């Protein structure tokens, strides 16, 4: 599972108001961050930069196959996590085009604290203007081949910080395809090394 | 309840939770389109028009 | 009426906005700060909205529909003489800060579209919820950060060596800003801003102008 010392996610889901478009709820496999960081941007805050810095028990790349098969409305994104400490965390996530940043959205969170850890959540959070425009012309393509040539480039950068400290308590990388089947989705998560 | 959250605030000072934490954003770069249009190419500009 | 002689509307009044280089040192590009509608100031001058449509993005999101739609006491045109006379930045943070007041307590959505030549190039979304202090709520953005984009734009700009060449940059540099309740979707206060250098050495100056038709 995606993992480090301070912060674990244990569910992930983006969807259209339900239809689910992505979702997630050890030996992982690995791959060398060194050949990802033309995915992202690679100056300051870099994702070179950003290894380098924080805990590498912290780096995950997750690939998607995304569910675009819906006629259906809200667009939102759902995740939540889990501490053993309690503290405020700022997730930044950033969509990137061949690399470059393209949105960023930043959200600070509180813990509630329930059963024997500290629980995240960020319920129902909807997408930015460009993302539902993205999905939109996406799932209309008429073909899959085209869809995918689409989101072989398209990834997206998520770390996430205790705010106080600056530590980085995971970080994790998207890709993505379309999936083959008519319906659902999967996923794959990796470690990310080196 | 701000007008609560006011007396809160002033009597707890540094030990004070802000209801709703800073940092907050969503900032937009880029135009989907341009993305499409570096994916597919002529094949992108055909369907636009449509 | 109260209305009409500041940046306010019905629900919502700005009372403080600022453009800054920090490094301790601080450089304003450009300030503005207003007090609660009152009787103390003359009415705004006007300006004719439909000669500033050309210079932001129109289509649906744009300008007009924003005004035939929202109320139009919501609605300010400011220009701005930027400062553009400091030597820091050679460390530094560019920054933005303001400051608004409402009657009522709301959560508004401040958002912000810089526009180069009316198109859009970068947008920046806020949430802010209202504090309560003495009689006042009172919203803050405090110390936000400037994207890469406008950085790169003033750095660029700073260092042109004419101001008239800097007037011509400016020209068709423009920030549509308006400011939303998040949930009635009604748009509190929309305004415009244009750009040129100050002509001082040092300092930066304003104008305040009510939109109309």
């Amino acid at each position: 599972s995606i993992a480090s010392s301070k912060l674990w996610m244990l569910e992930f889901s983006a969807f259209l108001e339900k239809h689910l478009f992505v979702h997630i709820s050890p030996y992982l496999e690995t791959v060398d961050i060194r050949q990802i960081y033309d995915k992202f941007p690679e100056k300051k805050g870099g994702l070179k930069e950003l290894f380098e810095r924080g805990p590498s028990n912290a780096f995950f790349l997750v690939k998607f196959w995304a569910d675009l098969n819906t006629n259906i409305a809200f667009y939102g994104v759902s995740s939540q996590y889990e501490s053993p400490e309690n503290m405020i965390i700022t997730c930044s996530t950033k969509v990137c085009s061949f690399g470059k940043q393209v949105v960023e959205k930043v959200e600070t969170e509180y813990a509630r604290y329930e059963n024997g850890h500290y629980l995240y959540r960020i319920h129902r959070s909807p997408l930015c203007e460009y993302m539902i425009n993205f999905i939109h012309k996406l799932k209309h393509l008429p073909e899959k081949y085209m869809m995918n040539s689409v989101l072989e480039n398209f990834t997206i950068l998520q770390v996430v910080t205790n705010r106080d400290t600056q530590e980085t308590l995971l970080c994790i990388a998207y890709v993505f395809e379309v999936s083959a089947s008519e319906h659902g989705a999967q996923h794959h998560i990796y470690r990310l090394v080196k | 309840d701000p007008v609560v959250e006011e007396h809160f605030r002033r009597s707890l000072g540094k030990n004070y939770k802000e209801p709703e934490p800073a940092p907050n954003s969503v900032s937009i770069t880029g135009s989907v389109d341009d993305h499409f249009a570096k994916a597919l190419g002529d094949t992108w500009l055909q369907i636009k028009a449509a």
